[PDB]
């Protein structure tokens, strides 16, 4: 092609990665939100569970993991194949903008400079004649 | 030319075309971003704008030169179709703001009629406005 | 094309540049000034005490910073949803609309620099005072 | 939900009304996962971590399936509680996320 | 030019600037990673490198052209400030290796003096090296 | 730009090319030779039994192939993450670092061809023997 490719190209590129960046800080905020509901779950868990061991006392047990199991249920696996989700995702995504960026500039390289050896050759024919 | 339209056709001609153009303008920006980060992260509000933006393109911008009716669209018909689309927009944004699923609006029965409005040669078209409002009410009912 | 040889060679002859953009005009923002491509190539030479007002540079800096953050947050809203935005970010998001509705938009109308700074301070109130990084405390106390 | 734990504990979950199944090794326990998975009705299987030291390899082995039970290592056997399983489950979960074996 | 500095100013000019540059180089790499995974996972060793890297940037790289003193920094003053920073680095890494909290080093009293060293026009600056060592000892004391 | 008409037309005039790369130099690898873009046109005329050693061509072929695979895998690591790489690919990834650290890098030092082949075989040990497609079994038994 030629001109026009010129600017939508890289604002797909620039404006479009300014907001891929921005999903990046979004998800480390989630980071800090997620990891803090992570350990506390953990807490009572460890907890009256073994209140279960020395055991009625039947619930030091399911009382235990109704608390214990629930908390780490949400937190434990909802909390991250979805956490490790959020962030494992959007980064092969600044991969897009990344090497694919090399893409736009070998592309752009190729011709505002090539298109010019040329406006000037033709000058050159009866520019020289 | 806005005053000719305002005095002879419709008082809201300029405001309507500015509003539709802002719709199309917003769609263009949204599609550029979606080209990058995909459409999965899109909020309901942004999906609604694409839904109505698409209706503008298909139901208004597109005209069939080969159809005996849509080959020519009288001034009176142009504004009436515009108000059906813009009224569907307002109702769409209003329904979303009240937690109506966009999927529920996307399959709203009146939509298919709005799509064939360019083929109607009678004002039966402005009746679609009332047909749109009651239908949204049936969506305000089911919640 | 701002790189066409004519407009491109003209930039050096200026002390202030106001660059208008079709994209911005198509979003209904008028005047359609690109806030990240307009420069006081010479702005600092025409502002301050004895010219406009002492707080002019600080207010201009803060509005520019808040509007730029607010515009980026429009992208973040699209990414995460409006409800997932923090309270602080929501204020910056809202500030961008306020800047466009009240500062950029004029109902054709000759605003004095005093009028323009007043609108600027009025919209700035939307932001937390603790978030006015680019306005020295002396100006906040005197003008906020 | 099913729970897989050392036999004494498993018995106690049963007396509490829950569906506890007893095992005494990583392998035995993986077997139990596969029988449950094939048998079909569970949405979640909570496993004493002493019995599930490698839960990704665990999924890996279960199947050519089909929609899986979430698989949740929690800590064990009697002496496996009288640790704290969690301090280290937490070290792994933060490294897991941010990438950083943080100095806890 | 290294030999001119080694013979006329300081024998360790080249080694000192290479060491500071490696510091700045390491900081750059660390900041790139932190941009991704956040700073919460950072070990004490990595937090110390950022702490000293920051002191290099603020206390050395940055110079005030408007200050009557820091407007010009004589060769003799440049190396002396470098050795105060590099000596604080060695002591910092040495203290961490002995389980001294980085938070304890970050609020070390000498740090504020190192920060205003560019404003001193007297060698009172190399005295900061001994002031740094004893202060770390007071941190080796409290453990 | 290696495609500029000057450097590009020069390639045909050579029997050996050593291509240096800024990217490699910026990683601190000196000499900053691109191991997948340096070639020998007349190389086969100066190697083998009675010149260097009989296994020279096989070793050169295997190192070139493994280094090229290892460099591509640096891209794959960026795409998927280090932990998602297979055990076999991880070995090739590591081989690329070993090739750069030990074979390319010389601490200024006059290596005999025997010394250079020895380093080559030492780094090749990092790869599974079953993955040495370009070295005949006769050479593996005699030289590995």
């Amino acid at each position: 092609m030629s001109q026009v490719s010129p600017t939508r190209m890289n604002l797909l590129q620039r404006r479009g990665q300014l907001r891929l960046a921005q999903k990046g800080v979004d998800l480390l905020k989630k980071k800090r939100d997620a990891l803090v509901a992570e350990f506390f779950g953990l807490v009572r868990e460890a907890m009256e569970a073994r209140k279960a061991l020395d055991q009625r006392y039947a619930e030091a047990l399911i009382r235990v993991a109704n608390t214990e199991t629930r908390l780490k249920k949400i937190g434990e696996e909802i909390k991250k194949t979805t956490r490790r989700v959020n962030a494992l995702e959007q980064v092969v995504i600044p991969g897009i903008r990344a090497q694919i960026r090399f893409i736009q500039q070998v592309l752009e390289q190729r011709e505002r400079e090539d298109t010019f050896r040329l406006k000037r050759i033709k000058g050159k024919i009866e520019a020289r004649e | 030319l806005d005053p000719w339209y305002r005095e002879n056709v419709a008082e809201d001609y300029p405001e309507l075309r500015d509003a539709i153009s802002e719709l199309l303008q917003r769609e263009a920006g949204l599609q550029e971003i979606v080209q990058l980060v995909g459409p999965d992260a899109l909020q309901d509000a942004e999906r609604l704008v694409i839904e109505v933006g698409r209706i503008i393109r298909e139901d208004f911008l597109q005209q069939n030169a080969y159809h005996e009716v849509d080959a020519y669209c009288s001034m009176k018909k142009a504004y009436g179709i515009m108000k059906m689309i813009l009224a569907f927009y307002k109702e769409a944004e209003a329904a979303i703001k009240r937690g109506v699923s966009i999927d529920e609006i996307l399959q709203l029965p009146v939509l298919e009629r709005i799509g064939r409005a360019r083929y109607v040669s009678e004002e039966e078209f402005p009746a679609y406005f009332e047909e749109a409002m009651k239908e949204i009410q049936g969506a305000f009912k089911a919640l | 094309d701002r790189t066409h040889p004519i407009p491109d060679l003209t930039g050096y002859i200026t002390e202030g540049q106001i660059q208008l953009s079709r994209e911005l005009h198509r979003k209904g923002i008028y005047p359609p000034i690109d806030p990240l491509p307009s420069l006081s190539r010479l702005m600092n030479n025409g502002v301050g005490k004895g010219k406009t007002r002492e707080d002019h540079k600080q207010v201009s800096d803060q509005l520019y910073s808040a509007y730029a953050n607010g515009v980026d947050i429009r992208k973040l809203v699209a990414i995460i949803g409006e409800d997932a935005l923090t309270e602080n970010d929501r204020r910056y998001l809202q500030f961008a609309d306020a800047f466009e509705r009240f500062f950029i938009n004029q109902g054709q109308q000759n605003r004095s620099i005093e009028e323009s700074l007043q609108i600027a301070w009025a919209l700035l109130s939307m932001l937390p005072q603790g978030e006015l990084k680019r306005i020295s405390k002396d100006h906040i106390g005197k003008y906020y | 939900m099913a729970v897989i734990a050392d036999p004494e504990t498993a018995q106690g979950f049963r007396l509490a009304g829950l569906e506890g199944y007893g095992a005494s090794s990583a392998e035995e326990a993986q077997s139990l996962l596969e029988t449950l998975v094939e048998r079909g009705g569970y949405a979640l299987v909570a496993v004493d971590e002493a019995l599930l030291p490698d839960p990704e390899r665990a999924v890996e082995r279960l199947m050519r399936g089909r929609d899986l039970p979430v698989l949740l290592p929690i800590a064990g056997l009697k002496e496996a509680f009288q640790g704290h399983d969690v301090e280290g489950y937490m070290r792994e979960l933060v490294r897991k996320t941010i990438g950083f074996d943080i100095k806890l």
